[PDB]
This record gives C-alpha cells, structure tokens and sequence, in this order.
C-alpha cells in the first residue's frame, strides 16, 4: 500500500521483492528500483535466483524502462547517484540504500534531496546512523525515525536472542564469530580490493575478517557494551551461515535449559523470528527460512555451567529480507502520513 | 635486458611475473607495474597466490610506491589513464595490456603518446588492426616495425592454433567446431550481480556458463584457410583454474585412424613444437596439469574418431600459466626482433 | 494402484520418490523401500535434499522398519541381499534397482525370485539381455510379457535418444560424436582415493573429469539405425547437478540453417514430445533448469551450423529430477501394459 | 632406516610418504603398503595430489606388485585383514593404520599376530589407547610403547601451545570448534551413513559435528580435562583448516603479549611445530607448512584480559603427516631394537 522504493538492487533487493510479492498481504508497494544494470537484465536476472531458483511467478519488461510482475510493473531506473532518481517524481516514501556505498547520513540524504521521505538501509550504518531490529529496538522506532539502517543478517541474527540471554541469566560477556559465506564483498578471483582477505578470490578459500556485530550488538544493546567482541569468518559457500559463540553468562545453568528457553522465546515473541533445530541439519536445511535464527538446540553447550557455546544459522539474505520486510510494516506502522 | 611494464596487474600479469622471475635468462626487464590497488596489497597478491600460491622466493616492499622481489626491486603506477603512466619516463618499450580495457588500437596507442615503444595485447583485440600474433603460428611472421603495436588473443584460441594447423597441414581438417571447458574468470560473475551478458552474470562458482569465445575467428584470423572453417562455444566451469578443449573435425585425408594421428601429434609436439605443445599418454584429469608450460597438452586415449575423418581431440592448457610463458617467449622474440 | 518397491534408495530414487509423491495421480504404490541405512536416516536424507531441499511436505518415521510420509506409511528393508528382501511377502511387481550393482540380468531376475513380478533397471544394463526402454523411444514399443525385466540406461543417454532421433528424422543426420558435461556423482570420489576408473578416482570436487558414456552405445541400441553412428566421452564437472550436452553431426540434408531446425525442434518438443521435450529461447545456464521435467531443453542461441550439415546442439537435463520422471511415467504405461 | 611399513593407504599415507621421501635423512624406511586399490592405480594416484599436485619424483610400478620411487621400490599389498599382511614375512617393524577401522587395541593386535613389532596409528585411539605428540607427551614414549595413536590433526594442532598458555597465565577453562574441512568421513553425496552429518554431500554444506579434541586434550593433558569442549565444523573446502578458539585463563594479559609468547614458544620448542602469521593470510597461504599450527597473531584477542580468541591454522593431512614422520623417528629413538 505505503509507495517503497529500492536502491541498489543487489541479490538483496532482489530476494526481498521475491518475499515481498510472496508476502502475505503486504501492506507496502515498492514502485521504482535503481541499480546499474538495465531492465531486461535485471528481469531476467531476478526471475532465476541461483539459490531458491526461477521466480514463481512471471516477470517481463513492462515497458522498456520498467517490468511487470504477472502485472505487477515497477519502474526500473539506473543510475549511481540519489539525486538522479525520481524521489520527489515518484513522490517517494522510501528509499533503500542496497549499493552499500551511502553508509553515510549523506548518502541517505541526497534521497531526500530528490524528494525522498524516509531512508532505510540494508547495511550497518557506518557511523551515528539507528538500525531498527525487529524484537529489538523495533518499538524504539518513532515516525520521526526518519533515517535509519539495518547491520549485517549475521548482527540481526545475533541480537534478540542473546538479548534474552542477558536476560535470562545475564550474560556477563563473551565473544563469538560467525561461519559467515563469501559475497560480492570479496572479490571472486584475487583482484584489488580495501581488506586483502576481501581481496582475495576466496572462491576455495576461508576468510578470516570482522564484522561490526561485535559493537552493532553494544549498538543494538549499550547494556552489552564491550561484553562481546566478535570476528568474521568468510566461509567458501554462497550461502546461508551459522553463527558460533560462547558467553560468560551470571547465573550457573545447563545448556539443555537455554535450549528450552530458546524454544520458549520462539513461542512468545522470537516466534517466526527464530526457530529452534534439534535435527542434524546443515546450510540446505535451513533456506528459505523465514525465522532469523535457527538455534541447533541439539548442539549448543555450556562450559562451567557459564560459559555457553551456541549454534544458530541465518540466511545471508532471504531472511535478512523478511527483517527488511517486517520493519519496513513498521514503518508503515506509526504512518500516519 | 629490456625495458617492460606490465599495463594493469591482473591475475594474468601476476602468474605473468612469476614466469619471469622464474624465467632463466628473461631478455627482458618488467620494471613498473600499473594496477590501482596499492603496492603493499600487490606485494601481498602477488606474494600469495591461489592457482599454486606465494612466490617462491622473497618479495619486499621498498617505498610503497615501489615495492622490490628478493632484492630486485619494482616500481609499480596504479592508475586508468594511459597518458598518466611514464612510458616516457621510465622508457618502456613495451605496454602490457593486462586489463582488457583497450581491445582497440587507439587505446593501446595512448600509452604509446605516454612514451611507450611498443604495445602487445594479452586478449583478443576487439578490432582488427592488430596482429593477433601467436608462437608456433605467426610468431615467425612477426616483423619489427610492422605494426609495432601487436595483440595476442585468449589462451583459448593460443592453446587450439597450432597443433590444428599442424592437423589441417599433414592431414588437411575439412572443417569443425570445438567447445571448451573454461574456468572462471572476473568477467564472471561469483554471485548474480548486474552484469552485460546475462551467462556469466550468473553466480559462477555455480554454474557452467555457456558462452562463446572470439578463438573460432581468431583461429580463422591467424589461419586464413581457416576462414570460416571453426566454430564454437565457451564453457565456462566453476572450476578453480583448468582450462580444456575438445573438438570434432572431418579430416581432408582417407578417413585415417586417430591414433596414427597422436602418434604424429606428439611427434610435432616433440619436433618442431617442443615445450610449446604436449600429447601425453597418462589418463590425466584437471589437477594433474597445474603449472604446465605446454600451450597444450593431448591425452591419446581422448582423441578419437567417428566417420573415418569424423575425429575428435582433447587437451588443456593453464589459462594464464601457459599463456604467460606465451607472453614471455613471444616478447623475447620481439627482443630478438628489437634492435 | 500398483505395488512397487524401490530397490536401493540412492538420490535418484530419493529424486524419484519426491515426484511420486508430487505426481498427480501416480497409477503406482511404492510401499517398501531398500536401503541399508536405517529408517530415521533415510526418513533424514530424503526429508533434507541438497539441490533442492526438505521435502515439500511432512514426512514422520511410524516404527522405525516402517516410516510414512504425510501419513501415508511406507515400509523399508535394508539389505544387499536380492532374495532376502520380501518381494514375494510384499507381492511386489516391479524392483527399482537404485544400486547399479545388478546390471545383469541375472543380479534382477534374483530379486524376482524373491517373489518379484517384474524387474526396471535404473541404469545402462551392462549385458544387453535387458530392453533399455526409453520414453518417447522405445516405450511404445515396449510390451508386457515381452522381457517383463526391462532397463533404462541413464539419463545422459535418455536425454540425447529421442530428439535425435527425430532430428535424423526430419532431416537425416550422417554421424556425430557427442560429449556431455556430467556432474560428479558418488562414483567419483570427493577426494583422490582408492577407485578402479583412475578419473573419477580423483578429488570430485575439484577436478574436470574425462571419462565416457555407454550412452553412444545406448543410443545406437535404441537407434539401431544409429549403430556405430555415435561416440562421445563424459565429461565430469564438479558441479553439484545439472546435467547438460553438446555435439556436433553432419546432417544428410542439403545443409540447412541451425536455426529452422530450432523451429522444428521446438515444434516436435510441442508436437509429439510436449513435456518431454523442451526448446527454450533464454539464454540460461546451469541453476537456470534445477528441477525441470524436460527429458532435455534446448536453446536455439546454442545450436549451431559449421558447414551446412556439420551442425551443432546444445541441451540440458537434470540427471535425476527429469530421470525420475521418466521412471514415473514408463512405470506408468508399463502399469498400463500391466494386466 | 628402520623398515616402516604403512596401512589403509589413504591421501593421509599419500602425503606422508611425499614428506617421507622428501624428508631429509629419513632415519625410517616403508618397505610395503596395504589399500583396497591396486598397484598402478596406486602409483597413478599418489603420483598426482589434488593439492600439491604431481609428485616430483617419478614413481613408476617396479614390478607388477611393488611400485619404485626414482628406483626406491616398495611393496604394494591389499587386504582388508592384517594377519593377510606380509608383517612377520616382512619383518615389519611398524604398520601404520590408515583404514581407520582398527580404532581398536584389537585391530592393531592383528598386525602384531601376523608378525607386527610395533603399530602406530593415524587416528585417534578409539578407547584407552596412547596417543604421543611433540612437545607434548613424545617424551612420555617409551620403548615398551608399542601400541600407540595419533588423535586427528586438529588435535594435535592445539595441544601444544594450548598447553603453554595454561602454562602461560593457566587456562581456567574454555572451548572452542574448528574450520574444519570436509573429507572422506562424510559422504561426497548424501549417502548413507552412521553420522546424518556425515552423511550429507556436505560438497556444498558446512557440517556441524566434533571432535575427541574436546577430550583429546584432556587426554594428552589429564590437567585438561573438562576445561574445553570444543565441537567439529566440517567446512565445504577441501583443504587445510584453522581453528577457532576462546579460553579462560587465570592470569589478565593482552592478545599482543600473548601472540609474542607465541613467537617464543615458536622459536624456544614450537620452532618447526609452529609458526606465527601476522599478514593476512587464508587456507591457501599455509599449504605443504610443516609447523604444525600458525598463529594468526594478526588477528588473536582476549576478552577481560582472560577471554582469549585465538587463530592458528593447521593441514588437514600434511602437516598431520610430518607428525606421523617425527613421530616415527622418536620411535627410531629409544630403538635399541
Ligand atoms: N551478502 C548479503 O546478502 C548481505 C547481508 C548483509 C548485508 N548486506 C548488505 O547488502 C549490500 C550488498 O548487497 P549484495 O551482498 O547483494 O551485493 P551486490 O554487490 O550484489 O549489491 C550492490 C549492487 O548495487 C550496485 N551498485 C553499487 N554502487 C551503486 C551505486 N552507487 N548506485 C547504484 N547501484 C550501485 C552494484 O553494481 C550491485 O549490483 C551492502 O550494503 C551490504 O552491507 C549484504
Ligand atoms: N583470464 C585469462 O586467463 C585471460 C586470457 C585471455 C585474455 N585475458 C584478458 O586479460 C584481462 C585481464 O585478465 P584477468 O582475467 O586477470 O582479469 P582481471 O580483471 O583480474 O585483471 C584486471 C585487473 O586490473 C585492474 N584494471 C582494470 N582496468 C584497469 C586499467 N584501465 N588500468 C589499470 N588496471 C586496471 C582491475 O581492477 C583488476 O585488478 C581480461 O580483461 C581479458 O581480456 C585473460
Ligand atoms: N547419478 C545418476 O543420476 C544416475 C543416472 C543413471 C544411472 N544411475 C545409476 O544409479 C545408481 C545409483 O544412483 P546414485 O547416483 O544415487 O548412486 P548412490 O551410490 O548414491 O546410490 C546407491 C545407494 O544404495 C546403496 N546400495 C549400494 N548397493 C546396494 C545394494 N546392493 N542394495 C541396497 N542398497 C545398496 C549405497 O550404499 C547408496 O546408499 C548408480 O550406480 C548408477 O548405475 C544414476
Ligand atoms: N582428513 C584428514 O586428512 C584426516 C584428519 C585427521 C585424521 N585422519 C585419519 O585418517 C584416516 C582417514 O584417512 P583419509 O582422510 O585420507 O581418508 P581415506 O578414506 O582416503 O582413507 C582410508 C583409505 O583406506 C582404505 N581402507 C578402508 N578400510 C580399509 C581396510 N580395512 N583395509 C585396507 N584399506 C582400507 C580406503 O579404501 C581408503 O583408501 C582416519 O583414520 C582418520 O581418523 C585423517
């Protein structure tokens, strides 16, 4: 219903519309998508994700400048700088930063300044920038709330959960690290990049690097400010990841009962947030998977009754799409203009 | 023992480098290196290789503008414009095209105008009006001062142009139209991303890629009774690094075995195109060929024949190792051919 | 309708039983499945696929010889041993061997003994005794009584028999030599380790592999007018699946356009080969056709000509999905042959 | 010198041989091999690696059942038995299991009855069975050793400096899990086996699963029971791997401090068992390393001066067998007979 637009349409953008026409009753309408491809390329390109597959449903150029989806027509546009796009033409509710490079308030802004009301971004917004999570901050959210982001899938993942943690038997501290899969973020073969291990082609090859989940979880929680500072491993998969991580929590218990409590969560509010696995299941049992988080229950342990080792996946985008769905409701919550 | 700069440090210029140090008595002498990745990085790239890994020996970084190989040092440019690299300076008699970017002689020309002597085009020159030249094929052909700017297309066609022509000449090939299977490369795409040819746009690491390759012409293109004579299509795998081809033909003989053929295979692979060409016996795959100087490799229990001259053939090639010796051996030549 | 039991529960009769269970109206009961593996594994493994994933609806583990699927029950043993397995307890009428252990006739005719009325070989019968039925090949010519053991050699070559054989058809091809480029399998191994066949011997993954098909042979069994007409190797990437082919044949017509013949070729994939066959226009690669019913999908933008009659083709398949289907409907109409 | 013998020729016994012969004054000598494959086939195979590539030593079959290495002929055998194995024909003084199946006293029992004097073992001992490893507990060997193990290469990686660092400023605790690569353990497709895990493709999978590690080194360090117990993640790479961990120790300390101890340790004892790496650097820049772990010190940090991440990569088989070959020759030591 709410006029969304997309920027930068990465696999991001694109399996975000995917859910977002398989969205129940979505109650927002994104109408324009700006990337530097062109139209019958792109169409063709979302029709067939090399994960899920052909889209389920036809999409043709409707019109040479934009595409129907089974007539769905949404304008595509083309072009590397904000100002450039029909924000205040289309009369734009909001724009998605998906080109990773408007990481600045500024970047948002020359959306706006081609008439762009709000600004949500996929991508951890470097520097002073609010990064909304669904059970998280959520209802911190106000319609004044204007511009803000969303960190990595991997911090989104991590944050409720562990939140619950703290709050469960108080996590004193503890760092972690993700099994994260490579990205357009690193370079397909060695070819020059800002971070060598980005650099690298890292198509057969682990990469060791970070993430600011490490502060975005102190972000999302100044409560756990400091109290976990955890690193990227950029795995040689495509795919959807699973998160490691060990925590100092206050009160003594057993990994058995977090697990419990785990499920428990996903029933009360973590419900279709998270889920709780018990199966052997690896990277394929879990795309297309709409909870965040997938906690491998079977798994997780705790040392010195404290000190808790934790297994729980996250899809690299379809997920982190549904988060993207969800918050832009949101956003059409508290919308009364 | 002559000026060189490799223009724009691609994986093909890394391996590129690695040949030359690791060349005997390379005639010649890469300098400065062009690529807009910073020196330190380069240093680690090159320094850290995926296909077979670090250099083996020491790489250093003097001045980050200029980095040094045990103890040899290297000045390195970093940058788009051709103008702005010191061809002139630096006295470069020989531009390096290791980015694909000036397919056209104009492009290449620009750093000529930036003092550059002479240009040789690791890729297939989207135009014409350079010559394509290749070892074992026009590399004799080759003349200095005709057209001091000469290109060298895709290790694909290199790899193929020989030995066919060495096919077509003491069995005569009627026609025929091959396919590769070639691994991927930057144009390709690791995961679906806004890209001009909707192939290797695709995820790559997953997907063979159906693609074509400028070689069936630049084939023609080298071999003018050629002209028209081949086809065929790239096959691009998600394969680290191994690059092969096959190819049926109609021979112009009898109707021949194609072992007899693989006999003479390897004969001119050990006669007049020693090193350059290989017809191994070994039932091999692709690992077994990493790091092979051989622009090719034969295997005789591949090749084989349907109709009498209906034959087929396989064999490999490193896409960037092989055609690398290819870069160095021809530009000697072009050393010989220097004053 | 009818009693079936799936003889070796490999992927593809993990593939299989998804179709049959997403069949619409599957004249067919298979009720007990052979595996030694254990029922919740296996219950595991088919409820958790790798190239597409969970099956698409529940399935539950009733007492764990004996698990179900979305309520309906299916019954399981384990065993290598053909006359321990209740054929004749389980008044089976048809052994689906997911081994490729017996590719003889006698290794199937055992299973009949334990109590079997009929026998489908999920694989190149290695002896020839055994009617390698194909759809939209031989199928209609497949008759009850008539070798009521009948085979079906591997999708590589099902994917190539028909349409070529409508392409000799309409326009008469003289010969060819195909090659393909299959995707590793459990025959090859992961990692370089002990194997008879020195291909795929080596690590899958990371390996090209040259091997063959029986497939031109196969061909030229179910196309006895293609006898000795076809060769051509498989070529083995490490890709996870998606099976596809290419060859190059002289036509015997006047050497017509690739292109018209695209046009025919979509018209019999329409015409007696709709579902069968595809001819897609979409210039798409390997994920592009993951789990498509299509025996085979062309592109026209593939399929080529080289000298009027040398002419080239490109097409895909899916080693079990499309594999699978075939099994579903040839036991389909071998139900329909069935009294 | 002293006339080895090796058994269930996997790409374990392949690369150690390659180390073997490329070992520089090999006190030690195989004479024979067992594997289910055959005698050309096994030329063939171990004459070109997946990795390193070909052999740079041609080995061709010197005679129909034994193969040469540049005329250095060896036996070749296959037998699924070891009382079929030429051991008092021989007069082998060590077998080495690569079958994995004689995880058992038992199944080393059977080398020792067709004529075995000692037998060593690549894996780790399935039950109460010595597992020696440099720097750590290789002095514990004895002559009177003759049935002894070798845990997973993983283990082996951590032992030692973990050791020195409870040694360092005392490990109170804590786990840890591993980038393990895939291997033949798991099933190339999803075939059958006992693990569901295991018995995923896993080509394209991370796999959750463990490791005795997480005993292994509270079994080569009784001091270290309980304080870790890490998991296995087998990685869709085939490679080397590196490990992940976080530990609680007594005395607070900083990464740095730690990372140069490292060094120390790498020069003092670990030199040649370790190496420390500061550049960043991935799987592929740590191939055919004998130092059995790499200290990414680059990289290694310590939460509350006690909570230490760490990185250090180990070859999944290389490395592993220039263990086995050092191993060997302490068991060439204290050979008086
Ligand atoms: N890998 C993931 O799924 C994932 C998960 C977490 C966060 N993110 C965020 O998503 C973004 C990357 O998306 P991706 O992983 O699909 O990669 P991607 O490279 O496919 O996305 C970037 C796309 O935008 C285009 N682009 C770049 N600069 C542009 C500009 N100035 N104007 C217009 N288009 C431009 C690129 O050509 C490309 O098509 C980053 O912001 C990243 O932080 C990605
Ligand atoms: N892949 C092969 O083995 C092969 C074989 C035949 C032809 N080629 C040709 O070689 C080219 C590069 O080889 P590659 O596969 O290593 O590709 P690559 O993209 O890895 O190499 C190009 C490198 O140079 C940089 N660069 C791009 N444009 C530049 C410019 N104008 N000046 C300076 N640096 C620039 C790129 O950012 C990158 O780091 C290709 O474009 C292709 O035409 C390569
Ligand atoms: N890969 C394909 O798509 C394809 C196509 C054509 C032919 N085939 C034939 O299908 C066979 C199996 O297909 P796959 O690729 O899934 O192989 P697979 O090895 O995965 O399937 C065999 C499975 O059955 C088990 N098994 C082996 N022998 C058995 C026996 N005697 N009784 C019961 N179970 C037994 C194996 O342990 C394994 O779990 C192959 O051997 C091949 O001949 C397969
Ligand atoms: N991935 C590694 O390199 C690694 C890590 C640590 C330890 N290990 C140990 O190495 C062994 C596995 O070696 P791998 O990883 O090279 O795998 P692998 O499967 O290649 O090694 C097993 C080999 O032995 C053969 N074999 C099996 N049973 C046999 C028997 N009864 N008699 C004779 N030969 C037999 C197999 O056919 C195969 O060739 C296990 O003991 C494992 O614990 C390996």
């Amino acid at each position: 219903k709410l006029k969304v637009a997309i920027n930068g349409f990465g696999r991001i953008g694109r399996n975000f519309l995917r859910c977002w026409h398989g969205r129940k009753d979505s109650p927002l309408d994104v109408v324009v998508i700006n990337d530097t491809g062109g139209v019958k390329q792109a169409s063709h390109l979302l029709k067939y994700d090399s994960i899920l597959g052909t889209f389920d449903a036809d999409v043709k150029t409707a019109g040479d400048s934009a595409i129907s989806v089974d007539g769905k027509v949404i304008k595509v546009v083309s072009d590397r700088n904000p100002v450039n796009l029909p924000w205040g033409d289309m009369g734009i509710d909001l724009v998605i930063e998906g080109t990773g490079v408007f990481v600045d308030r500024d970047g948002a802004g020359k959306h706006l300044q081609a008439g762009a009301k709000k600004v949500l971004i996929t991508a951890p917004g470097k520097g002073d920038i609010p990064t909304y999570v669904v059970g998280v901050n959520e209802e911190g959210y106000t319609h004044a709330d204007t511009i803000i982001s969303n960190a990595s899938c991997t911090t989104n993942c991590l944050a409720p959960f562990v939140k619950v943690l703290d709050q469960k038997f108080g996590i004193i501290k503890g760092t972690m690290t993700t099994t994260h899969s490579y990205t357009g973020d690193q370079r397909l073969l060695d070819a020059s990049h800002r971070d060598l291990r980005r650099a690298r082609a890292a198509c057969l090859n682990i990469v060791p690097t970070s993430t600011g989940a490490a502060k975005a979880v102190a972000l999302v929680l100044p409560n756990l400010k400091g109290k976990l500072n955890g690193i990227a491993l950029r795995v040689p998969t495509p795919n959807v990841s699973v998160v490691d991580l060990v925590v100092q929590v206050s009160k003594k218990t057993f990994a058995e009962e977090v697990n419990a409590a785990f499920r428990e969560s996903a029933d009360n509010e973590l419900k279709g947030i998270l889920s709780v696995c018990d199966e052997p299941l690896v990277s394929i049992d879990f795309r297309c998977t709409d909870v965040s988080s997938t906690i491998d229950s079977s798994l997780t342990m705790v040392m010195g009754d404290d000190m808790v080792k934790v297994i729980a996946w996250y899809d690299n985008e379809w997920g982190y799409s549904q988060r993207v769905v969800d918050l832009a409701d949101i956003v059409a919550n508290k919308w009364q203009a | 023992k002559l000026k060189v700069a490799i223009n724009g440090f691609g994986r093909i210029g890394r391996n590129f480098l690695r040949c030359w140090h690791g060349r005997k008595d390379s005639p010649l002498d890469v300098v400065v290196v062009n690529d807009s990745g910073g020196v330190k990085s380069a240093t680690h790239l090159l320094k850290y290789d995926s296909i077979l890994g670090t250099f083996k020996a020491d790489v250093k970084i003097i001045d980050n503008e200029t980095f040094s190989i045990d103890g040899k040092p290297i000045k390195v440019v970093s940058n788009r414009d051709p103008l702005k690299l010191p061809w002139a300076e630096l006295g470069i008699d020989i531009v390096i095209e290791g980015t694909g970017v000036f397919v056209d002689g104009p492009g290449a020309g620009k750093h000529i105008q930036a003092g550059a002597k002479k240009v040789i085009i690791t890729a297939p020159a989207k135009g014409s009006d350079i010559p394509t030249y290749v070892v074992g094929v026009n590399e004799k052909d080759y003349g200095h001062d005709v057209a001091n700017i000469i290109s060298n297309a895709s290790c694909t066609t290199n790899c193929l142009a020989p030995f066919v022509k060495v096919l077509d000449e003491e069995l005569g090939i009627v026609k025929g139209t091959m396919t590769t299977t070639h691994s991927y490369t930057g144009d390709q795409r690791l995961l679906d991303a806004s890209h001009r040819d909707l192939r290797r746009a695709r995820a790559a690491a997953l997907n063979i890629v159906p693609t074509s390759t400028g070689a069936a012409k630049a084939v023609s293109l080298v071999l003018p009774q050629l002209k028209g004579k081949l086809n065929g299509i790239a096959l691009r795998v998600p394969t680290p690094n191994v690059s092969v081809v096959d190819l049926v033909v109609n021979i112009e003989k009898v109707g021949v075995t194609a072992e007899d053929v693989n006999n003479a295979f390897r004969k001119a692979a050990a006669g007049p195109l020693k090193g350059v060409l290989d017809v191994c016996d070994i039932p091999l795959v692709s690992v077994d060929f990493r790091c092979s100087d051989f622009s090719s490799t034969i295997d005789s229990s591949l090749t084989m024949v349907m109709g009498g001259d209906m034959v087929k053939v396989v064999a490999w090639y490193d896409n960037e190792w092989g055609y690398s010796q290819r870069v160095v051996d021809l530009a000697d030549l072009v050393a010989n051919k220097w004053p």
